[PDB]
């Protein structure tokens, strides 16, 4: 065979985000720290479509920097905003947010179809913004990158309780260190991950 | 830790959580143990109402226990003014006094020795006002009889701890906040023995009093302005003892009895004994 260690990642095109490397913010931080991570963020948030110099939010960043507001924080506030609203969430539909939410806030993809069942029944319940927090919110985003950490991707790795065919499903949603999810392509913004393969995995009732 | 705004953009009362952070709350993305970071194990958020409920859960079921929440709005506000204690203003019962100066000394001496607290008129102290202005009686005998009197033991001594009674002590007979462990050490150790009148005739009898305030002079705030022997951890203790004018000490209020200067602070300006 003779395929080199690296060889398997590198004709899937995953090798930066596979063992992604994580960025956290210190007690105090030089000025080039709070500029990675920044833009770690703004990269892994907005699933690396472009933002200008206009789209950035200034206020979160300085509230970063006084340190008024962890890391944990300033991603709520990322993801509770115009900007990310306006790309993933009122072109698209509750299925295809989902799955995007989930890719950006935890590296992974959808693990089964009752992920989509409590997010968007949460949706019609509470806000969106309610449904942003119990993202941020529960435990397995605490467990990882709970706090001062930027979120990183989880997919392309074993992760204990996964569920089989994430690895799969994360190749259709990442597909390259230079695509990017854009509301504005042809065709609009349609989910990659086609809704029988989740089946796939178990579906109990509700 | 400041916070800087009271609320959030959504309507919603912010509130400060204190917490000690354990590792499995946030922890550092290096290989080996989890830890977290040193500086932060009294870590601070600020949460609004809703998700309040939620985050204390989520803290509490990991190894998190919760020091204290407070309403940002408290949080956030000015340190106190020290304008009325930066100069205190003085009083001074001269011989052959008015029957008003005696009427203003014996306001003022209320006043200082009892903290805002306020005194009932079937409180306050026929016996020991009539004393005073008929002579008999110094300033700094008057304030022996307070500091004896069961109001102050009601108050101050019989429901805190000796700890929070010494300071609190420190404070009213003289200006200062308590500077080392020692002077505390040394205050618990002569009311085991001696027992609570000595105590209280030690801070009166003591140097401090009587070079300052010595005689006929009720005793005012010496701290808050530069004292011989005073730590400058202790000018800060003073901010901690002293909240504003129209702060008092109180029994009355939901835990009334609290230590204000924490300890280790104490510990900060010296430790040895
Ligand atoms: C310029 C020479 C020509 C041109 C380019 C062009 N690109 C876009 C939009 C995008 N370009 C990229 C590409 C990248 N992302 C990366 O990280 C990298 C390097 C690793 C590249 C090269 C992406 C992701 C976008 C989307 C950005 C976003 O969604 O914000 C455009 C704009 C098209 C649009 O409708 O957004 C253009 C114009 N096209 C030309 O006409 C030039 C000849
Ligand atoms: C061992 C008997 C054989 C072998 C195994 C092997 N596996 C990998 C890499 C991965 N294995 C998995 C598999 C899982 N993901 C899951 O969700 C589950 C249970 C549902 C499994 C079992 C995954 C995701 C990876 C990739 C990511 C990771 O490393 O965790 C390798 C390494 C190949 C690579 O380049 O990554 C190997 C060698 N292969 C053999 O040679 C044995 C016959
Ligand atoms: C070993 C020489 C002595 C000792 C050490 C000891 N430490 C702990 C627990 C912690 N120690 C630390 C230390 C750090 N965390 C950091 O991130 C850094 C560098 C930035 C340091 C130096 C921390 C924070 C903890 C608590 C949380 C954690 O696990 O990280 C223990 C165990 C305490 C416990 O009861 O859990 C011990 C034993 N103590 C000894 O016995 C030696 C004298
Ligand atoms: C004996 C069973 C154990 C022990 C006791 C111990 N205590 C100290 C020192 C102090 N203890 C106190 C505590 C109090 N403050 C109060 O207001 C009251 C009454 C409600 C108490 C009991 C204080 C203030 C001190 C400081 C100094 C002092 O003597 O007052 C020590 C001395 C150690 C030190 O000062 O650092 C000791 C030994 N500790 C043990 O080892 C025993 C198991
Ligand atoms: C009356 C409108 C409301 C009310 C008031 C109330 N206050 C207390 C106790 C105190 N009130 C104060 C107030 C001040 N201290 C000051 O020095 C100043 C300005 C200089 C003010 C206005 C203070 C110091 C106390 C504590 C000491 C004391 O014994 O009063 C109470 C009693 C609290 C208790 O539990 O004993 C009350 C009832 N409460 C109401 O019912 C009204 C709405």
């Amino acid at each position: 065979r003779a395929t080199a260690d690296g060889d398997a990642q590198t004709k899937l095109g995953i090798t930066a985000v596979a063992p992604a490397q994580a960025v956290e913010l210190r007690p105090n931080f030089g000025e080039t720290e709070l500029q990675a991570v920044i833009r770690a963020t703004y990269k892994q948030l907005f699933g690396n479509t472009y933002i200008l110099e206009a789209d950035r939010v200034v206020q979160a960043e300085s509230l970063l920097r006084n340190g008024s507001i962890n890391v944990r924080e300033f991603v709520r506030l990322l993801a509770k905003s115009e900007l990310y609203k306006e790309r993933f969430f009122h072109c698209t539909s509750n299925n295809r947010f989902i799955e995007l939410t989930f890719k950006h806030l935890l590296g992974r993809a959808p693990y089964n179809q009752s992920e989509f069942v409590e997010h968007l029944d949460r949706y019609q319940k509470s806000g969106y913004d309610a449904e942003i927090d119990s993202y941020i919110d529960s435990d397995e985003y605490r467990r990882v990158f709970g706090e001062n950490t930027v979120p990183y991707f989880r997919g392309f790795k074993y992760q204990t309780g996964q569920a089989a065919g994430v690895f799969e499903r994360t190749l259709k949603l990442y597909g390259g260190d230079a695509d990017s999810d854009t509301n504005r392509n042809r065709q609009g913004q349609l989910r990659q991950v086609d809704p029988q393969e989740l089946l796939r995995s178990g579906r109990g009732i509700v | 830790m400041n916070v800087l705004t009271t609320s959030s953009q959504r309507g919603g009362k912010l509130f400060k959580v204190t917490m000690t952070l354990s590792p499995a709350l946030s922890h550092h993305p290096w290989p080996s143990l989890d830890t977290y970071e040193p500086s932060q194990n009294s870590y601070s958020v600020v949460v609004p109402l809703d998700r309040l409920l939620a985050e204390m859960t989520y803290i509490k079921n990991k190894g998190g226990r919760v020091l204290d929440i407070s309403p940002a709005d408290l949080e956030a506000l000015g340190p106190p003014d020290i304008s009325s204690v930066a100069i205190p203003l003085k009083v001074e019962l001269w011989a052959k006094a008015d029957v008003s100066d005696v009427q203003a000394a014996i306001v003022a001496a209320y006043k200082q020795i009892f903290g805002n607290t306020y005194v009932l008129e079937s409180e306050r102290l026929t016996s020991a006002e009539s004393l005073l202005r008929n002579g008999s009686i110094s300033v700094r005998e008057f304030v022996r009889l307070l500091a004896k009197s069961e109001l102050y033991k009601e108050r101050f001594f019989f429901c805190t701890s000796n700890n929070r009674f010494t300071e609190l002590n420190f404070k009213h007979f003289l200006g200062r906040a308590p500077y080392n462990q020692s002077e505390i050490a040394a205050h618990l150790d002569r009311y085991q023995t001696f027992g609570y009148d000595a105590e209280i005739d030690s801070y009166i009898d003591s140097d401090e009093y009587i070079q300052a305030f010595g005689e006929n002079v009720v005793p005012y705030y010496r701290g808050f302005k530069s004292q011989s022997g005073q730590t400058v951890e202790s000018f800060n203790r003073m901010f901690k003892l002293y909240r504003g004018d129209a702060g008092s000490d109180t029994n009355l209020n939901l835990q009334g009895q609290k230590r204000r200067v924490d300890p280790k602070n104490l510990l900060r300006s010296g430790r040895g004994i």
